RNA sequence: UUUUGGCAUAGUUGC
């Protein structure tokens, strides 16, 4: 331990564990193996000392690195196996200190304790305040957000990308996020959340937004596509090239527009296309010539925002085509809190038809409320009225999972201080007819992501298009387009109703129907 | 002697209503006076209501025999 | 091999015969609507403009569907074919000729779906009767299907972004039959254990157990307003 | 990434302020002094000045093209 | 000349490695942008941290459904060498016998 | 073209012994948030394997404390075996034991 | 079984907002006016947009929504100008509409900032309303924006953009003796600054027969029109609707 | 001259900044794929 | 048609049959012009 | 994509008629006034305003949903008066008051000038 | 409908005020909680000295077991029927649990109490390494928190190891839902 | 003057 601390023959990675039971001691030095920073204790005191923490304030100018901590011996690389044989202290302020001594010998304290969480957890205020399902839910949904996902995003040309209009760091966040540079790459929107039941379209975990506020750009965001193509001369039955073609040189070809390109076959960016156009005009000589030019996803409408030409790895021209489309939120967008409260755009208000308080704030989402008690999302309540005291005090609140300094008593305190009720409950008049509502309302700035799910994205109908080619039933191509599985428990289904005749339309006569000649003596096809 | 109930089930219901209405709809001749209707269903549930729907229900008995059935026969539920 | 073709649940007899894709059918998320009946299910225009059932052509009906012809797929409420009793199909979008479009009884058109039809709802995974209902179209001017909220329950569907499917009856004979088995009325109990398959629900709940309390009272004009949203109101204020 | 013209919920101009409220940071005032001195009470547009990121300027390193 | 290697990025031997964020800006590359992956016919392909049982170590299970009370094993391999992981088993039987 | 074989499809092992060969190593990178990213980057996933079946390891064990994260990751039938570092987990790179 | 006599009362009168109370009135035609306050107060507002030519880091429709929401000084031209829609021309004219000019062309390598200020209208009644003034987008070195666009008659309710107002502070019986509202525990609540309540009190006597009274407003403007400006056109409109629907009930019962 | 209660909550968020500013986020694919 | 350099934004016409080259870089990539056609946009 | 054309919120399509009446025939003297592109900013002030009026012994109105733009208000008065005369009757009154309320409201502004 | 209407002039929410007990609520629950953690060390010290005998058909663990899991049930029960006396009439949570459409006592007592005893496989936490739940305690404990009792509630906060705890605690509902995904209706597509 | 079009294993994601 003394020459691992000093790195003197033993790199910091390498975990000793004495087993005493067995009167064993095991070194590992091989890959694989997982392990973490953890203070050394010793004499019930932290070795860390306040000159180490002043070398460090003076990082820049000084070249004092975490290097040093690691060469002072201070701070020392621990493993999983090596943790069974560790007696191990959370918090140095009260666990080392004497006391009813619940144990008396600690070797290690943790730095953090927040430090257990997550990359995409650690973002999740008072995570410690919420049902660790809703935890799960949060980190899952976290990676589905929707925000500016990297700087350099107008240079590349991804497939499908994410980019929204206005973000905004959290009012609420853990220390944490300094580091995930998430705070300087934010994803999702600060917005007046009011918790209260209204005309009955945010029921069953769904969200009523203000209308007027999206029209001020409120969660608006842009949808990148990229299309791509490349032509080749393999062998010599074959040469795609890249031209808009025309009935009288292509004697096969697709009914659409043609006129959106120009003469080497491309669409110039700027041009507002949707989804039945052309994207690129490319073409094959048959052994005339055919088309085989590229569509849009005929699902949608978008704007070509960048058309870049160049070489592929063998040589052939091919080029890449990023169309750009706005997306304004409507009903049906998926939208998330940082603890779990998913819900869908149930209806859109103008902002007097919203309520609003005393001051004129009017919520720019509303919740239902039942979404709390059976998830228990109490870190979403507490999130909300931190970020009410942070917004008045201006100052950013802090959201660390285990600051115990941090209460909701201190956090009300603070809220009476500028003149609102304690716990964030406020007066609010209807919108539609100027009462003041009877119950009192909790309301207050909360952090919302939208996700990556919008409904114009996952929509289709299916109305006699493109059957298959083997059974002659719709088939997935091309689109979301190709019907829907009628499977073996809505037959089933069916036969507990008796709908035989609906069953018969749907599984015979609305997907396939076809008829056979068969002999009258033996069973064979005629 | 028709041993079967003389009540209409929900599904010869369903047959009836939807096969008369079908006859309406190729420009059958209304066995009621219609009072300016246009949708067949309800011209045939006007029709069922008055038990005038020349249809005849053939009950298939598990045994291979079955009952024949006048609408206006059965009672209507 | 011919074996693999049909062993699974990928094989032929159990995805291409006991289930299948389907034509006339659409998919999409719900969203909460108290303003509809439970027998009643709001959908985006562009499905029905899509989607529709075919119409017999009748001595009644001739100049609504001749109407119809007449405005064509452009438009909504409109059409995309002509069938007459020969078989030959007329395309309502490439045919601007009045030859084409002249109708008589017999003729089938088909028409794009409007309010007051007759669809099947559904929902991945189907667990009893209750699971694909039938519902009456509602045209609403956005992009995702609605639902009354106390359907929800039998469907198991809560508005997080879980989608839902829609079966569209073609013939008169089947949307009668859904009309009278499949309707949400007429499913309300269930066989199962013969009680409601379906209540009142969350907001609803609440707000109608703080409303039946003892020390509830309104005003004169609360009342009325009130009352104006009981469809099955006499007409008659009763004694304060 | 730029700051918005106008605060989502009120609708009051927020868009001829960051660059104000970037200077009175640096005369040292308290952020809340210095929303305080930029007339912001309500706490939908000091939201605002105080959760924004201004990425713009990140963005403007790379080549104009 | 053997061959080709991928090489992560912003690793020792990539071309990112070490600079500034102002020269990553002249080559159109974020500077928050964390790398450790690969780029393979451009698309962005990332490892995934195989998790498996470690090597050289005697572990005492017990196969319940063995003729085997207990079973101690153990995956020998060696050092950078025979990347077949030879699995030992060292099993007492069960007093069930014949 | 072998390493690009490899890396380009998720396969892992011999192109022929795509059979029982382990594939699901290299995947697209995740790029729509730049957590989304990190949290890609950072994931580890346990192999069904032989051993899944003897020892559940989709419960969480009390030795993942302060190495991976108590409540990230995916939910539906990969609960608990795929996963991702704590923030202050580091991975041995490996020395000689020499 | 007539409306009531209302009286008014400036508390405080400021180009950006005013603050006044309506006394004698009914709740619902307090809720009316603050609803045409936000809805249907007319504005002028850049609405249509053509790019010459773009080459900022921002997509184009970004700008356009971001030109969008600059308020324009429409005190008097709001009037006499008309909507677009109902006027008689090919695009645009000067009936119905105001042309707005934009051209920077950055080539230094100083960081530029197209704000409010260089836009350029053809009429100097209608401005932007800075004119330190509103950042639309921040240009490089080799970076253009070329632009074209129109600004047109609209109220808030076809578009936020038009809203006039920055919010529309309200309130009524601050001192909740009607108990429209039932505060589980009034000792922790605060005082509005109306409320007569002294500091040993937290809510009037509950007065049964009550009626709502004394409106209390307090209209901020974004400076796009001055809030008397805006008192009054809401007014006009609202009696202008009023006066409309009456011809139309009129023409229907003559039918 | 031990770190005080009071001081020890910003001083172990000023270890773990010095820590993230040497080794980063990603070291683990960094340093195995350079070893 | 008209196409811009990705490097040194040197403008050049590329012909249907001959290989993208910068002029006077070199470089292999290249972007196409804003299109000349009528563009507008409603500030909603 | 369905999104409707938001300036059809407040516009009279072709074939629309501003408002519409239907005698009620479950009660004498009740009629039902069925307004299109409207929203609670009328109806809310007329039904106030109609039940000011000793006269009406019923007035309410309903919007049958928010994303259409129908307001059907329910009046019924005593069987010497018509419902109709109500309703004109009770726009009268509102117009008159906010005539009075905008000549009190521009001496207001001038008072607060000078002052 | 005319629910939805009147409720927009009463109106409905759920907020931090309603999660708020008294402090003489809070006084008594933490009596009542250290009562039983010195009830647990009690049980525990006999237990170590022998004293404890086990019952009938029951090995001296199955014993001691079944003594602590009831003495921390009815310390929950205890502190959950105390926290139920406390709601006000006002409250939003006894306004949803009363009307049964959302939540239950139990999730009352939760949040404002005690979130109670996690458990994996109805038992504690498991000794994962090596006679320590986890390396912040001492080698053979058998305390509440040591085996993954959480005694603070939600709003009071959870500690780290509580956190641990009640994350592996519903590790175990996700894993039953996965399994109920697999399984469910394979019953169902063979019945029928 | 009428449009078509692939199968596959692997991976991720959503109730
Ligand atoms: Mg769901
Ligand atoms: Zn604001
Ligand atoms: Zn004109
Ligand atoms: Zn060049």
């Amino acid at each position: 331990r003394k020459l691992r601390r000093q790195m003197d023959i033993i790199v910091s990675e390498v975990s000793m564990i004495r087993d005493i039971r067995e009167r064993e001691i095991r070194i590992y030095t091989d890959a694989g193996r997982i392990c973490r920073p953890l203070l050394i204790v010793e004499k019930q005191k932290l070795l860390l000392k306040k000159r180490h923490i002043d070398q460090l304030k003076e990082r820049e100018y000084n070249n004092y690195s975490w290097q040093d901590l690691v060469a002072s011996g201070v701070v020392e690389y621990i493993d999983t196996l090596e943790e069974e044989t560790v007696m191990l202290a959370m918090t140095p302020d009260d666990l080392q200190e004497k006391e009813v001594a619940y144990c008396s010998t600690y070797t290690h304290c943790e730095i953090h304790p927040s430090m257990i969480l997550g990359v995409c957890a650690s973002i999740i205020p008072f995570p410690d305040h919420n049902q660790s399902p809703r935890n799960t839910y949060q980190s899952a949904m976290g990676k589905q957000a929707m925000g500016v996902y990297i700087t350099n995003f107008h240079v590349r040309m991804d497939t499908l990308a994410h980019v929204l209009y206005y973000p905004q760091k959290p009012l609420v966040t853990t220390r944490s996020m300094e580091y995930l540079r998430f705070r300087e790459l934010p994803a999702g929107i600060n917005s007046i959340v009011a918790i209260a039941s209204y005309t009955g379209y945010n029921q069953e975990d769904s969200v009523i937004m203000n209308r007027s506020a999206v029209d001020r750009g409120f969660f608006r965001s842009v949808f990148y596509r990229s299309y791509k193509e490349q032509e080749s001369k393999k062998g010599f039955d074959q040469e795609e090239v890249f031209e808009k073609p025309t009935r009288e040189t292509c004697q096969g070809m697709r009914h659409a527009i043609y006129d959106k390109l120009d003469d080497d076959g491309l669409i110039a960016p700027g041009v507002r296309v949707s989804g039945d156009d052309v994207i690129i005009g490319k073409t094959v000589t048959l052994p005339t010539k055919r088309d085989c030019s590229t569509f849009l996803r005929t699902s949608e409408t978008g704007i070509v925002d960048q058309v870049m030409v160049t070489l592929n790895q063998e040589g052939y021209k091919f080029c890449k085509i990023r169309v750009r489309s706005v997306r304004i939120p409507q009903i049906g967008d998926k939208f998330a809190s940082r603890h779990g409260q998913k819900g869908t755009c149930g209806i859109q208000y103008r902002q007097e038809d919203m309520p609003f308080t005393c001051e004129g704030i009017t919520p720019d989402i509303i919740i239902n409320p039942h979404a709390i008690p059976s998830r228990m999302t109490i870190g979403h309540l507490i999130e909300c009225l931190q970020g009410k005291v942070s917004a008045n005090k201006g100052e950013i609140g802090d959201a660390t999972p285990f600051n115990d300094a941090v209460n909701v008593q201190k956090i009300s305190n603070l809220l009476s201080d500028y003149g609102y009720h304690l716990r964030g409950n406020e007066v609010l008049y209807n919108g539609f007819t100027g009462r003041k509502i009877t119950s009192q309302i909790f309301i207050g700035p909360t952090y919302y992501q939208r996700l990556k799910h919008m409904v114009d994205d996952k929509i289709h109908s299916r109305a006699r298009g493109p059957i298959q080619i083997l059974n002659r039933q719709p088939m997935e191509g091309r689109s979301r387009d190709g019907g829907l599985r009628f499977g073996e428990m809505e037959r089933d289904c069916q036969i507990a109703h008796g709908a035989a005749q609906f069953l018969r339309e749907r599984l015979f006569e609305a997907s396939d129907p076809y008829q056979v000649h068969v002999c009258n003596l033996c069973g064979i096809m005629a | 002697k028709r041993i079967t109930t003389p009540y209409m089930t929900k599904y010869e219901r369903a047959r009836v209503l939807g096969t008369r209405a079908l006859q309406i709809a190729m420009c059958a001749p209304v066995m009621v006076e219609l009072e300016g209707e246009t949708d067949p269903l309800l011209i045939a549930m006007k029709e069922l209501k008055a038990r005038k729907i020349p249809i005849i229900i053939r009950r298939y008995l598990p045994d291979g025999s079955y009952e024949d059935w006048g609408v206006d026969e059965l009672i209507i539920s | 091999s011919l074996k693999q073709r049909l062993k699974g649940k990928e094989g032929r007899v159990r995805g291409n015969l006991m289930g299948k894709r389907v034509d006339f059918s659409a998919r999409t998320v719900i969203t909460p609507d108290p303003n509809l009946s439970i027998d009643q299910v709001g959908v985006p225009r562009s499905i029905a403009a899509n989607m529709t059932f075919a119409e017999i052509v009748t001595p009644f009906n001739i100049d609504r569907l001749q109407e119809l012809v007449r405005r064509g797929n452009s438009q909504y409420p409109g059409a995309k074919y002509i069938i007459r009793d020969n078989g030959d199909r007329i395309d309502l979008r490439f045919h601007p000729k009045p030859s084409d479009l002249h109708l008589q009884t017999g003729y089938k058109v088909e028409r794009h779906m409007c309010d007051g039809d007759i669809v099947i709802f559904n929902r991945q995974p189907t667990l009893h009767k209750m699971s694909m209902m039938g519902h009456r179209v509602r045209i609403l001017p956005w992009s995702t299907f609605r639902l009354n909220l106390s359907v929800t329950t039998p469907y198991n569907a809560d508005f997080d972004g879980d989608e839902m499917n829609l079966h569209l009856p073609q013939s008169l004979e089947t949307r009668a039959e859904i009309q009278e088995l499949a309707m949400v009325p007429r499913m309300i109990v269930t066989p199962q254990s013969n009680r409601p398959v379906m209540g009142i629900v969350q907001d609803t709940l609440t707000a109608v157990r703080k409303f039946t309390k003892r020390d509830v009272f309104l005003e004169r004009g609360e009342v009325m307003n009130l009352l104006m949203f009981l469809s099955t109101w006499d007409g008659k204020v009763p004694q304060p | 990434m730029i700051i918005p013209v106008r605060c989502f919920t009120c609708g009051k101009i927020v868009g001829n302020k960051w660059e104000a409220y970037l200077g009175l940071l640096q005369a040292e005032y308290t952020e809340g002094d210095a929303l305080d001195a930029l007339g912001l009470k309500r706490y939908c547009c000091r939201r605002m000045l105080l959760a924004h990121v201004d990425l713009i300027e990140k963005l403007l390193n790379y080549a104009p093209l | 000349f053997i061959g080709k290697i991928p090489i992560m990025l912003r690793s020792t031997y990539c071309l990112l490695n070490g600079l500034t964020d102002r020269d990553l800006c002249e080559l159109n590359e974020c500077p928050l942008d964390p790398g450790g992956y690969f780029i393979i016919n451009g698309s962005e392909k990332v490892l995934i941290a195989q998790e498996k049982m470690a090597t050289n170590t005697v572990y005492v299970f017990a196969k319940k459904d063995s003729k085997y009370a207990y079973t101690g094993e153990c995956r020998s391999c060696l050092e950078n060498s025979s990347r077949p992981t030879s699995t030992i088993w060292v099993s007492m039987l069960a007093r069930g016998g014949q | 073209d072998g390493l690009k074989y490899s890396l380009a499809t998720g396969n892992w092992g011999d192109q022929k012994k795509a059979h029982q060969a382990r594939a699901g190593v290299s995947q697209v990178l995740n790029r729509l948030t730049f957590a989304s990213t990190l949290s890609h980057l950072r994931r580890l996933n346990s192999p069904i394997g032989r051993d899944g079946k003897l020892a559940k390891p989709r419960q969480l064990h009390n030795t993942l404390w302060g190495m991976v994260c108590p409540a990230e990751t995916p939910e539906g039938h990969a609960v608990g075996l795929v996963k991702n570092l704590a923030l202050m987990a580091y991975i041995s790179v490996g020395s000689q034991p020499s | 079984p007539y409306a009531n006599q209302p009286t008014v009362r400036i508390t405080e009168l400021t180009d950006e907002n005013v603050k006044f109370i309506i006394e004698n009135t009914d709740l619902a035609v307090a809720n009316s006016i603050r609803r045409v306050f936000i809805a249907e107060v007319p504005i002028i507002a850049i609405d249509w947009v053509q790019i010459d030519a773009n080459s900022s880091v921002l997509h184009d429709e970004f700008i356009a929504h971001r030109l969008g929401l600059i308020p324009l000084t429409s005190d008097d031209i709001v009037d006499k100008l008309q909507y677009s829609r109902d006027c008689t021309c090919e695009e645009f004219c000067p009936e119905c509409s105001v042309e707005f000019t934009l051209d920077v062309r950055c080539n230094e390598d100083q960081t530029r900032h197209v704000t409010s200020r260089d836009l350029i209208s053809n009429s100097p009644r209608v401005i932007p309303v800075t004119s330190d003034d509103i950042l639309i987008v921040k240009l490089r070195k080799g970076q253009e924006l070329r632009l074209r666009a129109y600004a047109k008659k609209g109220f808030g309710k076809e578009h936020a953009k038009w809203n006039p107002t920055a919010g529309v502070a309200f309130e009524y019986d601050p001192d909740n003796a009607l108990r429209h509202t039932v505060y589980p525990k009034p000792e922790e609540w605060p005082k509005s600054e109306y409320s007569e309540l002294d500091e040993d009190e937290s809510q009037a006597p509950y007065d049964p027969n009550g009626k709502p009274e004394r409106f209390y407003y307090n209209v901020e403007s974004c400076g796009s029109l001055r809030p008397e400006t805006i008192v009054l056109s809401a007014l006009s409109g609202l009696k202008k609707k009023l006066s409309d629907l009456q011809t139309q009930l009129s023409h229907e019962i003559q039918s | 001259d031990e770190i005080t209660p009071d001081l020890w909550q910003e001083a172990c968020w000023i270890v773990i900044s010095s820590y993230f500013d040497e080794k980063g986020l990603v070291r683990q694919q960094l340093d195995s794929f350079d070893e | 048609m008209i196409y811009i350099c990705g490097e040194c934004h040197t403008e050049n016409e590329i012909k249907s049959r001959d290989p993208i080259r910068c002029r006077e870089c070199g470089y292999r990539i290249m972007y196409k012009k804003r299109t000349k056609r009528l563009v507008v946009f409603d500030a909603r | 994509m369905n999104a409707p054309p938001a300036f059809e919120s407040f516009l009279l399509f072709e074939g629309e008629k501003k408002i519409t009446i239907n005698k009620d025939t479950k009660v004498p003297n009740a009629c039902l006034f069925t307004i299109n592109k409207e929203d609670h900013t009328l109806g809310n002030i007329i039904k106030s305003q109609l039940l000011k009026d000793p006269q009406v012994l019923f007035a309410g109105y309903k919007v049958p949903h928010p994303l259409e733009h129908k307001i059907i208000i329910r009046v019924q008065t005593t069987p010497d008066y018509s419902p109709q005369e109500a309703f004109t009757n009770a726009i009268t009154d509102l117009i008159s008051e906010l005539s009075l309320l905008e000549e009190r409201f521009r001496v207001a502004i001038k008072d607060k000038q000078e002052g | 409908t005319v629910i939805n209407n009147w409720l927009l002039i009463e109106g409905h929410t759920i907020g931090i005020g309603d999660s708020i007990a008294d402090s003489k609520t809070y006084q008594d629950i933490q009596n009542t909680i250290k009562k039983a953690k010195q009830d647990v060390i009690e049980v525990i010290e006999k237990a170590h000295n022998n004293e404890l005998e086990p019952t009938p058909g029951n090995t001296l663990r199955q014993t001691f077991e079944n003594q602590v899991n009831r003495i921390l049930n009815d310390a929950r029960d205890k502190t959950g029927s105390s926290a139920q006396k406390s709601l006000s009439e006002y409250n939003n949570f006894k306004s949803m649990v009363v009307s049964g459409a959302k939540g239950s006592k139990i999730n009352i007592s939760q949040v404002i109490a005690v979130v109670g005893q996690q458990n994996v496989e109805g038992k504690r936490i498991p000794f994962g390494f090596k006679h320590r739940t986890l390396p912040h305690f001492i080698k053979d404990d058998y305390g509440p928190e040591s085996r993954g009792f959480v005694e603070n509630s939600y709003l009071a906060g959870l500690t780290p190891t509580e956190f641990f705890f009640h994350a592996m605690g519903g590790r175990e509902g996700l894993i039953d839902t996965a399994v109920k995904t697999a399984e469910t209706g394979y019953i169902q597509r063979r019945l029928i």
